């Protein structure tokens, strides 16, 4: 019969239908710029170390709480990105590189150095500079306005966001105790700490539990929600990390 | 513009 005609050119779409095409690359849409290369290579580091935990327990499988992104804004266009961290401590990253990190009285800035990667300086609200005076002007009004109307909370140094990375899948944060916190479009989040060994997640509702991510492994998925789709979820985490932990010059 | 869930 023509079936065998039919068959057959069925056969080679089955193959076909096994490969790639027009399959999508993450791409950032948004994130802050690093203008020192000790500065990037710090970052491409630590994707690099956490990306080995998550290998090396990926191929191994066979409780502490990290600090998080509890909130936040790109405002990159005109103001500048803010976030809210589990401390309630309030960061903003500036169009220029800079960082203002107001704690829970005083505040830390930060911006790069071309020979020594991030430079701090800490300073008390009592005493702050006239020229910081517009920054925590920019502060102040991010932190009232991510209070009104942006929702979450959360419940042993002082932490500031090095990176964020937008993606249409995911918004990634880069934090500076080595910590990587990503953000689904699901509303699910989860965040990487410790060298990758341990895994943290939130529910779309807040619920957030941290667990072993050998463990999590052992079970195939986030104990609590089926819904969580982890195994391409943990998918996209190592294909963000692998990504950046190859840019070292800009 | 864009940012985290609303409240
Ligand atoms: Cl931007």
């Amino acid at each position: 019969a023509q079936r065998r005609l039919n068959d057959l050119a069925r056969e080679a779409r089955i193959r076909r239908a096994q490969q790639a095409v027009l399959r999508k690359e993450l791409i950032a849409t948004s994130t802050n710029v690093i203008k020192s290369e000790i500065s990037l290579r710090i970052l491409a580091s630590e994707c690099h170390l956490t990306l080995n935990g998550i290998v090396e327990a990926e191929a191994q499988y066979k409780i502490k709480h990290p600090m998080i992104v509890t909130k936040w804004v790109d405002y990159s266009n005109k103001h500048g990105f803010s976030y809210q961290l589990s401390t309630e401590d309030i960061g903003v990253l500036f169009n220029n590189g800079t960082t203002v990190l107001r704690l829970a009285e005083e505040f830390w800035y930060i911006s790069y150095d071309d020979r020594e990667g991030w430079v701090a300086s800490h300073y008390l609200l009592s005493e702050k500079p006239r020229e910081l005076s517009r920054h925590l002007e920019v502060v102040d009004f991010f932190a009232k306005y991510m209070k009104a109307n942006l929702s979450r909370v959360s419940t042993k140094d002082d932490v500031f966001l090095r990176r964020y990375t937008r993606y249409k899948p995911f918004v990634m944060f880069e934090l500076s105790d080595g910590t990587f916190q990503f953000n689904f479009k699901d509303h699910h989040k989860m965040a990487i700490s410790d060298g990758g060994k341990l895994v943290t997640y939130i529910s779309p509702s807040h619920e957030s539990t941290t667990y072993p991510l050998v463990e999590v492994l052992k079970y195939g998925e986030i104990p609590g929600y089926p819904e969580s789709n982890f195994r391409e979820k943990l998918t996209l985490i190592k294909e963000g990390l692998k990504q950046k932990s190859t840019i070292v010059t800009v | 513009l864009a940012q985290s869930s609303p409240a």
